[PDB]
């Protein structure tokens, strides 16, 4: 903040909405808990230049739970490979995915 | 990045628990008072381990004491538990204070003979 | 089968409709020393199907509207939303059986307004649409006491689910611990439905909106207009006068919630017949001044006393 | 999908009856016939939708008495309610809440 | 003490609805305080199992941490069944 | 107006520019903007004519798509990071709306027509809030997130935010309108120099709000709002015509005034980060500023204008305005060169 | 067909703003925003947000919406352009959906993908209650701040609105 | 007189008896002759998906007991 | 991202640039300045209940409680337009051109 009023007067205004891995009531996590714990973590203390260099592994991984980009792409590489052969008489999907 | 390590179908399978939720829900106060142990212990491997696959061979243990526990209740109270369990099926909402003139019956007859 | 369930709704509905139609004819004539429909059919039984097809071969009108689009988008709306206020009702099981019913009748009927609206502007007459502006700013008033009043009662229910309050009220009645919010409760209801002592509208030497519309058209709000009147005494005995529930006798809860629901559908005949009408300003005070005020003073009496009694209701 | 066949039943058949209501009498042929802002109106929609607005705040209450910190709920719903009553109060005495000219 | 006899008075002849919405929102905010029932709406509250009990690992030193759900150590609901 | 409704509002344009400044949520930031424009609109419509019916249109419909925007790259930035927290955006994307909302409600170029506008349809009263106090809010935001700040994007505003209030303000005759474009043209330096010295962006602020205040203040003694009108001053108060031309000459930089130490400090912090080329070209376009700077003092102190002849009935009266703290502000506009490196407890 | 009902809402959702952003007369551009909201609406339910859909209902559609309609009706005095923006507005989004219904990857700013959008459903839940419900509950036990300057901010709209229209 | 008024309201009464009577008949018709399932939550929904895989028969109503058990 | 959210992005777009060319009507603006909160309202809502940041459910509420509190601030200086001019065109809104 501009002004540290919350952690002079040590009073949570909005600290307690600003991460997905607070707590939350009855304690139910968000999907990328364990991911926002890892980044955050690695990043804390270093200061956001450092964490932008020695933290990066762990921030790929969190923006790859949060919209999941990577793993659309693999998908789709499968579902078109298994068009293709569909339409060449080259494969017979099993009973079980009918 | 790496290989995603999955079990084999084999050792996946397992005598399954083939009862309607109507059943699990009549026989559910004694089954946890009962099954209490080998139940805690797969559950403490899945909130420490945090990986399904570490705790496969907790969750045979489980699956085989449910087993074993309806056993029981086929040999001695049988038709008592068919009668309890048949009242909690009829309600949508499959209420306990809809049959308790049922649950007494069954409530005694596994306290006489287990 | 679901699609004869839903047609076992509709159809009864339009019908019921059809029938009050008469049995108001026939109690305010009582009321007023005379009997009403006896000739059309025995005791006035053929009066209703005679108005029925009257009405939808006369021509109509439809006159230069400034939009013509709005003037037939208005009955449909009405009748269309009419209809839909009844899916979740428990009778005791709902067709849909929704977890936020409660929020869900209120959702709906709030856009009912529209149809107001719409048809103020189609009939392209000045006079008409300041109709239409009353009736408007009347409806979204007493909308605010019924929202209110709602989420009063609901905190000794626990749930906006419908069904919960049958629940609620397997040991005693909500009447008798929550009146004063059922007098408020059921007068804010003659208002939303533009019922007398509430009836500006259809009470000439003040102004009503529906005037251009004749035969079909003018049924189409009729129809619309008494569903809802059907709908929300329903509506108030499931919320004040629970009827008990036997799961293996399902049709004894409906034979005595339907006495109670025609019980309350005559009231609403029985108060026309009893007092004159109140003036544009007067109904508006009558909410912003008397009812408002106890409606919120009561809502923080209801947020309280579940908890200094230890009587919070469950959550499912 | 229930009741998205629901709502399609209640709106198609509602537009039937309108259509045949306009064409069934004209199956009959009848010869042909032939040949200000008030600001009052205004303050009541908006005073309507700033209370709605707070009804938003309320709605949530019955779920919110589940808590285990009934002290800050109860504290705080009484403070939305005291504050709508407020509103209210200055609308009143402004004379906010009057038809006369 | 007269004054104020005379001022309640009017009020309860002129706006006697007035007089009863702040006797209600009063009553609202003051018995909650002296309410000696409060404290069983907060304990209720807690004793409502909405989570699973995650089980403790065991070290050995936890005499107050049950083995088994009917043994008699640890937090009872007897209290509730007699409210 | 009700005074004690006069209070009111303030106090809520206050709470909220101080809500954005207190807050790590971008939510009770953006809460913080709109509590701020709810309440500033009634003080501009408080005279009831239609040029302030006017002004308050063309204010709200600005500041509500500023608002907007700001919204749009909080969602964009929650879905790209997963947070909330007042910091450095993630995604150049959010940035840039980021950036340009700022832009926008600050009033910077090319997102500056309704400044002039705006000021000139209002009291003095509440153009002297508009320009000085509406200032803070954005720039607390910029203060925090400027390490993601796209910086051709900052610079570029910057520039033409001093070409444009320089030469906006040769062709004008209304003094509200003199300092609408002399707030664009300052605008510019508290950005230039952002990416590299954040605490002079501060000063710059701080510096600029004490000189702007101090001559809404004296255009308000005299209600004075045309520059003839103006040239009268010397007839009744001719004191306040010499505070005048201090003001004015501070404002525009020249030493040993307090206003040339703001231009002095963002030169240096410029350089050093080897920025040589932007300085001289800032430095010598603000030349602009002091030109109708100037003009203001020939009309006002250096020469002796025209008067008219029921002047004589004024100067049996004394002056009954409030002029608010105006002995400090003046002495602070003017003398305070030689304190310069107390800018440290900026830091 | 009917597992794409998110994507199909969402083509009706940019059809309706279409439809009063070109800027028909406001009695036409009202009711094109009031089927966005209807749709808007049943996007938002089909992700599991029953509560933020019905509050569209009651809040926007019955509460805001009403209010321009009636201000519309009382204070509005009841072309080319708007045939041109409108047509205009039709074939950027049927391009956009043909697209990515060809090929499944469309890159405009953002990297879109055509999937669909069951594919990025969470797969385990068994609770007991709504998640969704319980984060809005507790607006009353977490948001202590929130709801003050909410409901100040309330407060002060009912002041300031009367202070502008009161022109005296 | 009143009484002639009745004829009317059993028509109305009726009509408003058959949607109550239908709809429970429905379910039970269409359920193996027990209510419809109410499943508001996640965990209820989760039960009822299962009840359908251990049926045999892809139906959720139709229950299996110890008989089923080894 | 993903196939819905393309059209939300694309429908907040189609609102800006509504909003950013008036015909004649203030009133046509307005709806599209309420149109914009719409499309912010469904794309904030999809983020949250995906990633289950349950805390954060009550956010959608209350940017709808602030929009509409803005939007009843604009209906009001509308009306004021209208009551001088006699209409809300925004040609008549040129008095400050000088
Ligand atoms: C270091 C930085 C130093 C720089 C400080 C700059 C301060 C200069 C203020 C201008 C001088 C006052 C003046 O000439 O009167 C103009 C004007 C009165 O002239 P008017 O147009 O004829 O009357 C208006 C109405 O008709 C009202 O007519 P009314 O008859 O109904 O009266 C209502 C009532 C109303 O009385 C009040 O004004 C009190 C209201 C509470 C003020 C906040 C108190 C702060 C403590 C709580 C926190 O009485 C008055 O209006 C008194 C006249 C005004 C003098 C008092 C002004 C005090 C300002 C000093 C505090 C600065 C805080 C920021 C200002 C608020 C920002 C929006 O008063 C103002 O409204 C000026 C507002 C000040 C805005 C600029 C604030 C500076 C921003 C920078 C802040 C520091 C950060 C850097
Ligand atoms: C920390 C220590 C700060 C000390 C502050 C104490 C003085 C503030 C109270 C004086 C006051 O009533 O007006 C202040 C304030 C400003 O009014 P003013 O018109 O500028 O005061 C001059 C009048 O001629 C005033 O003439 P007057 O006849 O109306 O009243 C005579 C006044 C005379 O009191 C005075 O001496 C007024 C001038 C005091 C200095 C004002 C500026 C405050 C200090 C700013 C320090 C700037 C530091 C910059 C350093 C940079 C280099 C490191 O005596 C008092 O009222 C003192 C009452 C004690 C309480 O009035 C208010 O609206 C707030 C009360
Ligand atoms: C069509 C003709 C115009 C219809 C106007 C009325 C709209 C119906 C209201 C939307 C449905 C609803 O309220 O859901 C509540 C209810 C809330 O129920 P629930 O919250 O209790 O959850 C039900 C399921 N459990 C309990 C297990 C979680 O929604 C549902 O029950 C099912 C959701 C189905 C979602 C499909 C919606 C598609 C249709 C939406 C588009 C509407 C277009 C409107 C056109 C413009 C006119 C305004
Ligand atoms: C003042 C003018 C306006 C007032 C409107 C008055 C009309 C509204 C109805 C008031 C009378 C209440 C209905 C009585 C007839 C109901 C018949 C019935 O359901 O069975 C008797 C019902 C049977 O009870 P029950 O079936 O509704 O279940 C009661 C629920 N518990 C057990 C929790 C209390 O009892 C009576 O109403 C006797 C009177
Ligand atoms: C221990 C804690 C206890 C806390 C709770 C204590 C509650 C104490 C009692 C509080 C008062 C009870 C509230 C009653 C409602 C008062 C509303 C009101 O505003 O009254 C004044 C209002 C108007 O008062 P007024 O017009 O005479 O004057 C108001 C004040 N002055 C004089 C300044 C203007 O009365 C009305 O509502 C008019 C009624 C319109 C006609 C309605 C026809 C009635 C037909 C009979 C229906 C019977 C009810 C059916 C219910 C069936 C339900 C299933
Ligand atoms: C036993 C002890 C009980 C407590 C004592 C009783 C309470 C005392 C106050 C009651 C009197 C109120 C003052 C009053 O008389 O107001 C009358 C006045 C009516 O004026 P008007 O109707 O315009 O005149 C028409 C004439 N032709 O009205 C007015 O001018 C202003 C009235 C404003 C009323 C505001 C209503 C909103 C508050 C609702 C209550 C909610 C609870 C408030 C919070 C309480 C917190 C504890
Ligand atoms: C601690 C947490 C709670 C904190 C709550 C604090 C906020 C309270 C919010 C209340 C709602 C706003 C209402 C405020 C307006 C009060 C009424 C008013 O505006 O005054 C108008 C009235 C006009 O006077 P006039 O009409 O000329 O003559 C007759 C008047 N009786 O002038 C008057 O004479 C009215 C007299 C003043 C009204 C006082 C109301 C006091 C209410 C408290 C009663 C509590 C009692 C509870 C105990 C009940 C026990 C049974
Ligand atoms: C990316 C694609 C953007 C370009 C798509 C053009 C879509 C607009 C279609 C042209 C149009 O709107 O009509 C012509 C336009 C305004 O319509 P117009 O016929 O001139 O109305 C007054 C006539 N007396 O006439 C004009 O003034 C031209 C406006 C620019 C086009
Ligand atoms: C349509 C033609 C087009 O593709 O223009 C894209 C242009 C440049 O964007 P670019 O990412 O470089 O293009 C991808 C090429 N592979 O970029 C554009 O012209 C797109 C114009 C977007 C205007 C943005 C206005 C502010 C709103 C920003 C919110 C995000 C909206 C964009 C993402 C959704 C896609 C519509
Ligand atoms: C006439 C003087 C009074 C004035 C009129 C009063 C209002 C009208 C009466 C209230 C409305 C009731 C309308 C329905 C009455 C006729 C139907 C009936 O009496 O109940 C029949 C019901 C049907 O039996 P069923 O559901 O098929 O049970 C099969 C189980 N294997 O059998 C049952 O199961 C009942 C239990």
């Amino acid at each position: 903040p501009f002004f540290d009023v919350q952690k002079r007067l040590g009073v949570d205004l909005d600290r307690w909405m600003t991460i997905q891995s607070a707590e939350q009531p009855h304690k139910i996590p968000s999907r990328c808990h364990a991911f926002e714990k890892e980044w955050i973590e690695c990043a804390h203390g270093i200061g956001s230049i450092r964490a932008e260099k020695e933290c990066k592994i762990e921030f790929e991984d969190f923006r790859e739970c949060l919209l999941r980009q990577k793993t659309m792409k693999r998908l789709h590489a499968i579902r078109r490979q298994r068009e293709k052969l569909i339409k060449e008489g080259k494969y017979t999907p099993p009973p079980h995915h009918s | 990045p790496g290989i995603v390590e999955l079990p084999s179908l084999e050792d996946l399978k397992v005598q399954e628990v083939k009862v309607s939720s109507s059943v699990l829900k009549a026989a559910a106060h004694h089954y946890g008072a009962q099954c209490d142990k080998p139940n805690k212990e797969f559950m403490l491997c899945r909130w420490e381990e945090k990986d399904p696959r570490r705790c496969l061979e907790e969750g045979k243990l489980v699956n085989q004491c449910a087993l074993e526990f309806f056993r029981q209740i086929k040999r001695h109270c049988a038709e008592p538990f068919t009668e309890y369990w048949t009242c909690i099926d009829y309600s949508g909402l499959q209420l306990f204070r809809r049959c308790r003139k049922q649950q007494a019956q069954f409530d005694e007859c596994v306290l006489d003979k287990l | 089968m679901f699609m004869i369930n839903i047609l076992m709704l509709i159809i009864p509905i339009l019908l019921a409709v059809a029938f009050l139609t008469l049995v108001e004819r026939k109690v305010l004539g009582y009321m007023q020393l005379r009997k009403g429909p006896n000739v059309v059919g025995p005791y006035g039984l053929l009066q209703p199907i005679a108005d029925a097809i009257k009405l939808f071969i006369k021509e109509p009108l439809r006159p230069a509207t400034s939009s013509a689009s709005m003037f037939i988008l208005a009955p449909i709306m009405a009748l269309g939303l009419a209809l839909t206020m009844w899916i979740p009702l428990p009778m005791p099981y709902p067709l849909i059986n929704m977890n936020l019913g409660v929020l869900f009748m209120l959702a709906m009927s709030s856009l009912a307004v529209y149809s107001i609206l719409w048809s103020g502007w189609a009939s392209n007459s000045k006079y008409a649409l300041i109709g239409a502006l009353r009736a408007v700013a009347q409806t979204i008033s007493y909308e605010v006491t019924l929202a209110i009043i709602l989420l009063s009662v609901l905190l000794m229910s626990g749930s906006f689910t419908l069904s919960t309050l049958i629940t609620t009220q397997e040991q005693m009645w909500l009447i008798l611990p929550a009146w004063p919010l059922a007098m408020m409760w059921f007068i804010s209801t003659l208002a939303e439905t533009n019922r007398a002592p509430f009836d500006l509208t259809e009470g000439e030497s003040e102004l009503g909106f529906n005037v251009e519309y004749a035969a079909g058209p003018f049924a189409l709000f009729f129809m619309a207009e008494y569903a809802n009147i059907i709908m929300m005494n329903i509506f108030t005995a499931i919320l004040f006068l629970g009827t008990s529930h036997n799961p293996h006798m399902p049709e004894l809860y409906t034979i005595n919630f339907t006495i109670k629901s025609l019980l309350l559908t005559m009231s609403f005949l029985w108060i026309r017949a009893s007092y004159p009408r109140f003036r544009y300003d007067q109904l508006m005070h009558l909410l912003w001044k008397n009812f408002l005020p106890l409606t919120l003073a009561l809502c923080m009496w209801h947020v309280s006393l579940p908890i200094l009694t230890s009587g919070i209701p469950p959550q499912t | 999908m229930n009741l998205m066949l629901a709502l399609l039943t209640n709106f198609t058949l509602a537009t039937l009856l309108v259509i045949i209501a306009f064409w069934l009498p004209q199956l009959n042929v009848y010869s042909e016939k032939t040949s200000p802002f008030s600001m009052k109106f205004f303050l009541v929609a908006i005073t309507f939708l700033l209370f709605d607005l707070e009804i938003a705040l309320l709605l949530p209450l019955p779920w919110a008495s589940q808590t285990a910190n009934l002290n800050t709920m109860l504290t705080m719903a009484l403070f939305l309610i005291i504050l709508l009553a407020v509103s209210l109060a200055y609308e009143w005495t402004q004379k906010g809440l009057e038809w006369t000219e | 003490a007269e004054r104020v006899a005379a001022f309640l008075k009017n009020v309860w002849a002129k706006e006697p609805v007035l007089v009863a919405s702040f006797a209600i929102a009063g009553l609202a905010v003051i018995l909650p305080t002296l309410s000696p029932y409060t404290k069983y709406s907060l304990m209720i509250n807690r004793a409502t199992p909405y989570n699973y009990p995650v089980p403790l690992r065991d070290d050995g030193n936890m005499p107050d941490v049950p083995s088994h759900p009917q043994d008699p150590q640890g937090p009872s609901l007897e209290w509730l069944k007699r409210l | 107006m009700n005074p004690i409704i006069f209070i009111i509002i303030l106090l809520t344009i206050m709470l909220g520019t101080i809500i954005v400044m207190i807050s790590s949520h971008w939510l009770l930031v953006w809460i913080g903007f709109e509590m701020n424009m709810l309440a500033i609109i009634p003080i501009m419509m408080k005279n009831h004519n239609p040029r302030a019916t006017e002004a308050s249109t063309k204010y709200f419909l600005t500041q509500s798509t500023a608002s907007m925007l700001l919204m749009m790259a909080v969602i964009i930035n929650l879905m790209f990071s997963g947070q909330w927290t007042v910091m450095k955006l993630f995604n150049p994307m959010a940035s840039m709306l980021m950036t340009m909302a700022l832009a926008m409600k600050l009033g910077m170029a090319p997102f500056h027509f309704w400044v002039p506008e705006v000021t000139q349809g209002i009291p003095l009263s509440s153009g002297l809030i508009l320009l000085t106090w509406q200032k803070l809010a954005p720039m607390s935001v910029l203060y925090q997130i400027f390490p993601s700040i796209n910086l051709n994007l900052i610079l570029t505003l910057s520039v033409l935010s001093i070409l444009i209030g320089g030469w906006g303000g040769l062709n004008q005759t209304q003094l509200r309108k003199i300092m609408a474009y002399s707030s664009i043209a300052h605008m510019g330096w508290m950005t230039a120099v952002l990416p590299y010295n954040p605490t002079m962006t501060l000063l710059n602020l701080i510096i600029y709000i004490i000189m702007t205040s101090t001559m809404f203040t004296m255009f308000m003694a005299n209600s004075t709002t045309t520059t003839l009108s103006l040239s009268h001053t010397w007839n009744k108060t001719p004191i306040m015509t010499v505070l005048i031309l201090a003001t004015l000459l501070s404002m525009g930089g020249l030493p040993p005034l307090s206003g040339f130490m703001p231009k002095w400090m963002i030169i240096q912090e410029m350089t050093k980060n080897n920025s040589i080329i932007l300085p001289t070209f800032m430095a010598i376009t603000a030349l602009l500023n002091l030109y109708f700077y100037m003009r203001l003092t020939y009309s006002t102190t250096l020469t002796m204008f025209p008067s008219t002849n029921n002047m004589k009935m004024k100067w049996q009266f004394p002056l009954m305005k409030k002029m608010t703290f105006l002995p400090t502000m003046v002495v602070l506009s003017t003398m305070m060169l030689p304190l310069t490196p107390m800018l440290s407890v900026l830091e | 067909m009917m597992l794409y009902i998110v994507f199909i809402l969402s083509v009706i959702f940019v059809m309706g703003f279409v439809g009063f952003s070109s800027k028909p007369s406001p009695i036409y551009g009202g009711l094109g925003l009031i089927v966005s909201g209807g749709v808007g609406c049943g996007i938002v339910l089909n992700f599991g947000g029953s509560f933020l859909g019905l509050m569209v209902f009651l809040i926007y559609l019955g509460g805001m919406m009403v209010v321009f309609g009636y201000t519309t009706a009382m204070a509005t005095e009841q072309n080319k352009a708007v045939l041109g923006a409108f047509v205009t507005g039709l074939l950027m989004e049927f391009f956009m959906v043909y697209y990515v219904l060809k090929d499944k990857e469309v890159e405009v700013v953002f990297e879109f993908n055509g999937l669909g959008d069951w594919v990025i459903y969470d797969t385990g839940d068994s609770g007991f209650f709504s998640e969704e419900a319980m984060g809005i509950a507790a607006l009353y036990s977490y948001g202590t701040w929130l709801v003050i300057v909410t409901g100040w901010s309330l407060l002060i709209g009912v002041v300031v609105i009367m202070e502008i229209t009161r022109g005296n | 007189m009143w009484f002639e008024v009745l004829p009317g309201i059993a028509v109305m009464g009726v009509c408003l008896f058959i949607p109550g009577m239908a709809t429970a008949r429905i379910h039970r018709f269409s359920n193996g002759g027990k209510e419809k399932r109410v499943a508001h939550y996640p965990y209820q929904w989760y039960l009822m998906e299962r009840d359908r895989r251990v049926s045999g028969v892809n139906r959720s109503y139709v229950s299996k007991g110890l008989e089923n058990i080894d | 991202m993903s196939m819905v959210y393309m059209n939300i992005m694309m429908a907040f777009t189609v609102s800006l640039v509504g909003l950013l060319m008036y015909r004649s009507h203030l009133m046509s603006s307005l709806l599209c300045l309420e149109g914009m909160m719409l499309s912010l309202f469904v794309m904030a809502a999809l983020t949250i209940l995906n990633s289950h940041f349950t805390l954060a459910s009550m956010m959608p509420i209350i940017l709808l409680v602030f929009a509409a509190c803005e939007a009843a601030l604009g209906l009001s200086l509308l009306v004021m337009v209208s009551n001088t001019y006699g209409t809300d065109y925004v040609q008549n809104l040129n008095l400050l051109q000088c």
